[PDB]
């Protein structure tokens, strides 16, 4: 039947497979295309200088060893087979704590295609660290990003690119932040040079703009009203020495 | 460039007394100054590597005393064959050697 | 005895990477729940804790045996050997099953292949509360789940008639809210991978106003009447009335700070900070009124003498009118 | 079949390999060459007397059991192959709770050169200790150390060294500074030999010289203290026939000074000596009381 | 506030396993820390711990070290947040005493025997601990055999005695209160005709 | 401290005003600090009734 | 929070032996090759089983099959409170533990001593 055919195809693909060798271990680099579906940017702290975001990070490469032609459908294997395939060593440079959610199973997808294209998605929750310039607080615009780089493989072993170059990142316009507002976002593709080689790098950079209503209502209005209450002391006559001093002193304390 | 002022420029001591050579750097060189013994018509031989660590084959009379900048080398009861040049050289940066001290009797 | 033989025959030639009917038809999964307790709904993070007993039942024609025993009842020792759907909750900030003392799971494989898989979950779900009308606000905030890697063509979820069943509703940690109802919903969403069947359970929470009353509404009005007391003190005692006014303003701004610090940073105007701002304005008005009174006493005394008795009636009337309008507008909304 | 010949190479490479014995167990001493590339110097916490750092710990030794001759010179292998060979067990003598990031795959790197030379790089966040003397607070300067050595391998078995010149080993990234309050001056490396209850180990020490910024403490303590003292000395210019005003001046300035002396002390850990800011606050309190 | 204290230690145990005895090579073998998953190691647990961990950077910090006569050494680098129940009836002029009970879980006293190695040089590095507030005055090593309903298990105790320093409190809460009382006393030198000045003094003093 | 304001003479108005205002402020901050310790519960405890009665006394 | 020594003891007839010793005080890793009941706490929130320095478990297989299996747990249970007499209130913090996946017809629990002397 069809199930026996699928089973034998998968047992053929996973038999004679070496995880230590990337596709084309001697020839050209492998091309890993990135998609991101941002679920939410949870909290943006000015005290810890970091923010937390949950994303559906997805990568797509072409492994010529996982190619089949007996069946026409796109196999979706269990997320436990990702321990038997090769998946790229992609890491976020400015993360502090991260975790693939594990309820009810390890939240990852590993889906093969009949032409070899492998699609490997995760659901990550990264606490990216982005330093802020508060010299214009709260009338400031932060521009802080998320950098995605390959660790083990240099640029002659792997190549990163966004799939679509403008639809690779989705779900940004739907994010509601209690204090900020996403003005725009940029996708940058470049290379970094370390002491061991030149590595690929992508960057997803947000430009948050801080709202002013809460700050005006909370700490600008009381300042002006206390200043006016201080001015009130000018209408009081100079003979009352216990009233003007009390007014000025209490306004200073406020 | 870390300059090493080695003192004294020329000193003479008889046989059987403790002798102390000094080598003071300019910047910080943390326990990374070696001491070499260059006899005439010979290449220098490493005596004290690190700061105070005898090389394999060095007698127990050569011993060093380390610090961040100033270092000393003590030879208790010098023999007749201990007469040579004594060069200190740091390696915390690109190696720069000292002027050396002529040992006479 | 023979149950070991059955379990060994079920797992001979079994591949737990391929869903049942991988190339035939989608797998219909019936999902049930049992909400033990809905934890504290903290507005600062826009999240709420829930503790459930998620049960999933599906048909697997490969785990089909024929023996005297009708049903196989097993613990979590055979969960990692059969196929288990990868249901994940799309709006959970952090969620995890329980492992003490032994992994909290249940697996019941009936005679015709029907499998039931039950696990215990503690989910810190997320729902963006619209913090208007605070604290006289009602929320309906969901719990959504769906398969991760299997699109609509492969795994299809389906609620049962009596799927979700709340507990006692008495030993829950819903302090500021009050459970009034729930509703189940099934839709299909579009993602970069494909079309997914997303199920949802909406819980309706109504904020009961018994705490914020005694926390901000009582002290604010009592501070305002404290400020009004100055309208009866004789106009010759200047330091007494100035101290009254300015210290009342100080306490008012401190209380406004606390009230606004209760809920998270939101850029709009709620119904509570509106109240505290109106109270602040009333105290400001009382102080400036006494200021003008003292300035006019030197010019014309009868003007201030009439102004005092005019304010004595104009201030409480305006406050009562504002309170009536505010409470009516924000309660019947 | 290039993947096939490389699989044959890697299978011949681990034939008879024991990952429990260091290279040259009884015949030599291992020489592990170390290097550090600090990608971000995290915020130095004053209360916990700790500081966070995020490094690229590079190590390199020579394992003669991994010699191979093939079409390629170096083998840029996966991060799981490094769990089947011997890798030195370096630990930080003054770490509190350090993590080795494994997002998304485990962050590691292994390059096997054809002559046996290995390169093993990790990316890891170290939350190290940094005991401080706060007698010159907030105008002090610190030297936060980062000591790391071997576990279970004495000086006779595994010795550490820096790969480049000791000055050019501990590198810091340009934009790699998350120090809000401090200011990193420079690194200072050193090697030493410690003696424990089990043996004699080699310890590689690295100091980061920090210098606190007085900008915040000025505007938050020195400005209110001076303003309070001035407000209190204003009381002399009033007339002597005004008792309530001068009394209010005095008592309010004293209350402010008390609240400030309590609040400013809250920042620092509960040390048993008097800092400089405490001397300033004490003198201002004496002036107000006077 | 949590009545605990966190301490990082190099906890080492040494037993004699006759099965790990070799008489071919004369060197003290030191194996990787991964061979400890294939030996027998005693089921030691700290009775009053709340959260603890063996440091795992850059590897799992443990040491295994055989000897040519079978003796095995096994060290870990533990960070235990032990419980320190304090009697604060004399705070901050108090001397605290909190222990670290090291007991074997599975094995009764007829299956294991705990003993300090040296009995006085077992615990080192205590006179080098420099705390910002407390100050270690004394430490004692005890050896007991506790009795539970399942048997009699051995137990070791390492007990400190921390004396709290009073400089910080003299700085923060004693001196402001003393000077506030001194300020309150000024209210007597003011003439008794002043009705707002002395009340202001007393009220500000109570409030401070 | 609030009921002490009755033994002062009727000519000293600022003193009694200070007494009243500061006692009301102290009662407010005490009510807030007493509610802070408990969970945000929607009924009235015994300590809440005691603080309400003390507030009524100082205001009276 | 409550730190307990949770002891259980069932009778397994498939673990009868005959040797020199009567009670096999085995290691804590043997408990994963036999059947051990999956007792879960009905109201526990985040319970941890301690792993210092080895898994804090115990297993004594008596010669007639009577097993004994203790763990060292740190249970953080829920104690619903009615704070209407605060702070002169009295509470009864419960700790309910039962079986998962095993109904009454299969696994019944019982105290080992007189119920007044078990906890
Ligand atoms: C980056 O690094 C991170 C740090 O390493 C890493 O986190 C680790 O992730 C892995 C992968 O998920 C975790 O490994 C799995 O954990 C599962 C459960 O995890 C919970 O428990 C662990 C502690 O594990 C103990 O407890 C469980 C439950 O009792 C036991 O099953 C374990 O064996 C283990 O028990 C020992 O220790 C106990 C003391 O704790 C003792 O009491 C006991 O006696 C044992 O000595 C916690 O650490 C977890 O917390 C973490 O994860 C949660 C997830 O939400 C996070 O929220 C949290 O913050 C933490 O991060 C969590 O609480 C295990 O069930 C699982 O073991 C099974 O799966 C593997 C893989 O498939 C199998 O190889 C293995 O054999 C097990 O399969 C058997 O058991 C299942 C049971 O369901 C059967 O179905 C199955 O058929 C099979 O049965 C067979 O064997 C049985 C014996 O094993 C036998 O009885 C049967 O009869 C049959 O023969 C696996 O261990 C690991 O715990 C994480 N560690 C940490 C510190 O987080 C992270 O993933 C990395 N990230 C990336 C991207 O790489
Ligand atoms: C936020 O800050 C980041 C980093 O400071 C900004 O990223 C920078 O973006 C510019 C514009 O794309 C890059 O310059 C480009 O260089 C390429 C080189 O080929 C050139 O072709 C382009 O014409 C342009 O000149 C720049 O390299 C990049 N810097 C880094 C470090 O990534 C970003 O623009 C800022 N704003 C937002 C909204 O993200
Ligand atoms: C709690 O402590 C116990 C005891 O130290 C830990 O058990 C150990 O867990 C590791 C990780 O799974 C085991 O290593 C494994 O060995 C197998 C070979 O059997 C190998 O195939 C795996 O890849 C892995 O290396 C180790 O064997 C095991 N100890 C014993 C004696 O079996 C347990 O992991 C600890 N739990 C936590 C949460 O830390
Ligand atoms: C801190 O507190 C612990 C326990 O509260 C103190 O340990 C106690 O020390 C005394 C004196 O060593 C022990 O008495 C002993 O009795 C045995 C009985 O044979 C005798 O052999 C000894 O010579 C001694 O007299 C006492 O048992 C022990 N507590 C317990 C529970 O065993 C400790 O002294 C306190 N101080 C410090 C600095 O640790
Ligand atoms: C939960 O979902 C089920 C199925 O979607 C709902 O059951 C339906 O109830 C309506 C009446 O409300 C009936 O007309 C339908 O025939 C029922 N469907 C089935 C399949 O039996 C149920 O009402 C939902 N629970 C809610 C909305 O609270
Ligand atoms: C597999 O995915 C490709 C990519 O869109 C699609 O064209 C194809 O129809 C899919 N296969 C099946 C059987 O739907
Ligand atoms: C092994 O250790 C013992 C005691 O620690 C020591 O006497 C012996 O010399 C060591 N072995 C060698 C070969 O040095």
């Amino acid at each position: 039947s069809n199930m026996s055919l699928v089973k034998e195809t998968v047992d053929r693909l996973l038999k004679g497979y070496d995880i230590r060798l990337r596709p084309d271990f001697g020839g050209p680099p492998v091309a890993v295309g990135m998609n991101i579906d941002i679920a939410s940017i949870d909290m943006v702290s000015e005290v810890n200088m970091d923010y937390t975001l949950t994303m559906y990070f997805q990568q797509a490469w072409r492994d010529k060893r996982l190619s089949y032609n007996v069946i026409p459908l796109n196999l979706t294997l269990d997320n436990r087979v990702a321990d038997q395939l090769w998946v790229p060593d992609t890491y976020f440079l400015n993360d502090k704590k991260s975790f693939v959610h594990g309820v009810t199973v390890k939240n990852r997808m590993i889906r093969l295609h009949p032409d070899g294209t492998v699609l490997y998605g995760l659901r990550i929750t990264t606490t990216a660290a982005c330093m802020m310039d508060l010299r214009r607080y709260p009338l400031d615009e932060q521009n802080c990003t998320l950098e995605i780089e390959s660790y083990g493989y240099t640029t002659d072993d792997i190549e990163f690119y966004w799939r679509g170059d403008d639809n690779a990142v989705t779900g940004v316009t739907k994010i509601e932040l209690p204090q900020f507002s996403i003005v725009d976002y940029k996708l940058i593709t470049k290379k970094v040079v370390f002491s061991t080689g030149s590595y690929p790098r992508l960057s997803l950079s947000f430009k948050l703009k801080r709202n002013i209503g809460y700050f005006i209502l909370q700490t600008y209005m009381p300042s002006i009203l206390i200043t006016i209450l201080s001015w009130v002391s000018f209408w009081i006559n100079y003979d009352a020495s216990a009233a003007r001093v009390a007014l000025g002193i209490t306004t200073v304390l406020t | 460039n870390i300059v090493m002022t080695q003192s004294p420029k020329s000193m003479s001591m008889s046989v059987g007394e403790r002798v102390t050579l000094s080598c003071k750097a300019s910047e910080y060189v943390g326990t990374y100054v070696s001491w070499y013994q260059q006899k005439p018509e010979q290449s220098p031989k490493l005596l004290i590597y690190g700061a105070s660590n005898r090389y394999t084959g060095v007698p127990d009379r050569f011993t060093g005393s380390g610090s961040a900048t100033d270092f000393t080398l003590t030879i208790g009861s010098v023999q007749a064959e201990d007469l040579a040049d004594y060069h200190c050289g740091q390696s915390y940066s690109y190696p720069t050697f000292g002027a050396g001290t002529k040992l006479e009797l | 005895g023979d149950v070991t033989v059955i379990l060994n025959n079920l797992l001979e030639g079994y591949d737990n990477k391929l869903r049942p009917d991988i190339g035939v038809k989608p797998t219909l999964i019936h999902t049930d729940m049992y909400v033990n307790s809905i934890g504290p709904v903290n507005a600062i993070n826009m999240e709420y804790t829930i503790d459930i007993f998620f049960a999933q039942t599906w048909y697997d024609r490969r785990l089909k045996f024929n023996s005297t025993i009708k049903v196989l009842r097993l613990n979590s020792n055979m969960v990692g050997k059969i196929w288990i759907p990868d249901t994940f909750f799309r709006n959970s900030k952090k969620a995890d099953a329980h492992w003490i003392t032994t992994p909290n799971r249940m697996l019941r494989i009936w005679n015709d292949g029907r499998v039931l898989y039950t696990l215990r979950l503690t989910i810190d779900a997320e729902c963006q509360l619209q913090l208007h009308n605070f604290p006289m606000d009602e929320h309906s905030c969901p719990l959504e789940f769906s398969s991760y890697g299997y699109p609509r063509e492969e795994i299809v979820y389906q609620w049962k008639r009596s799927s979700v069943e709340v507990g006692d509703t008495r030993s829950w940690r819903l302090y500021q809210f009050s459970f009034v109802g729930l509703r189940n919903t099934t839709e299909v969403v579009k993602t970069t991978s494909g079309d997914y069947v997303v199920m949802s359970v909406y819980f309706d929470l109504s904020r009961r106003m018994g705490y914020f009353t005694i926390q901000t509404y009582i002290p604010c009005t009592l501070i305002v009447v404290l400020s009004w007391v100055s309208f009866w003190i004789n106009k010759d005692a200047v330091p007494a009335r100035t101290s009254l006014g300015i210290t009342t303003v100080l306490t008012m701004t401190t209380l406004s700070t606390i009230a606004r610090k209760s809920l998270p940073k939101v850029s709009y105007v709620t119904a509570m900070d509106l109240f505290v701002s109106v109270c602040f304005i009333f105290v400001f008005s009382a102080l400036v009124e006494y200021g003008t009174l003292h300035y006019f006493v030197s010019s014309q005394p009868a003007r201030a003498a009439k102004m005092d008795s005019y304010a004595r009636i104009f201030f409480p009337t305006a406050f009562c009118l504002f309170n009536l309008v505010y409470w009516v507008s924000y309660l019947y909304l | 079949d290039n993947t096939t010949v490389f699989t044959r190479i890697l299978d011949r490479l681990l034939d008879g390999y024991d990952n429990r014995l260091r290279p040259g167990l009884g015949e030599r001493v291992t020489e592990v060459k170390t290097d550090i590339f600090v990608t971000s110097f995290g915020p130095v916490s004053d209360h916990d007397m700790e500081y966070t750092i995020d490094v690229f710990f590079r190590q390199s030794w020579k394992d003669e059991r991994l010699k191979f001759k093939g079409p390629m010179t170096v083998l840029r292998l996966n991060n799981l192959m490094a769990s089947k060979i011997w890798t030195p067990d370096t630990f930080f003598h003054n770490g509190k709770k350090s993590v080795a990031h494994n997002m998304t795959m485990p962050n590691k790197l292994l390059r096997i050169t054809e002559d046996g030379t290995l390169l093993y790089t990790m990316r890891l966040t170290v939350r190290a200790e940094c005991p401080m003397h706060l007698e010159d607070f907030p105008m002090d300067a610190h030297a936060c150390p980062l000591k790391f050595g071997s576990y279970a391998y004495t000086r006779a078995e595994v010795v550490y060294e820096w790969t480049r010149e000791p000055a050019r080993s501990v590198v810091v990234a340009e934009d790699g500074s998350r120090l809000n309050q401090y200011d990193l001056l420079g690194q200072t490396v050193d090697s030493g030999i410690v003696q424990s209850s089990t043996g004699e180990y080699v310890v590689m020490t690295t100091h980061f010289h920090l210098k606190r910024k007085i900008g915040y403490f000025v505007i938050q303590t020195y400005l209110p203290c001076i303003m309070t003292v001035i407000l209190s000395q204003v009381s002399f210019w009033l007339n002597r026939e005004s008792v309530p005003a001068r009394t209010v001046f005095g008592v309010t300035t004293v209350l402010t000074m008390t609240t400030l002396s309590i609040s400013a002390r809250n920042s620092l850990p509960k040390v048993a000596y008097a800092t400089a800011m405490d001397w300033f606050i004490a003198v201002c309190y004496a002036f107000v009381f006077s």
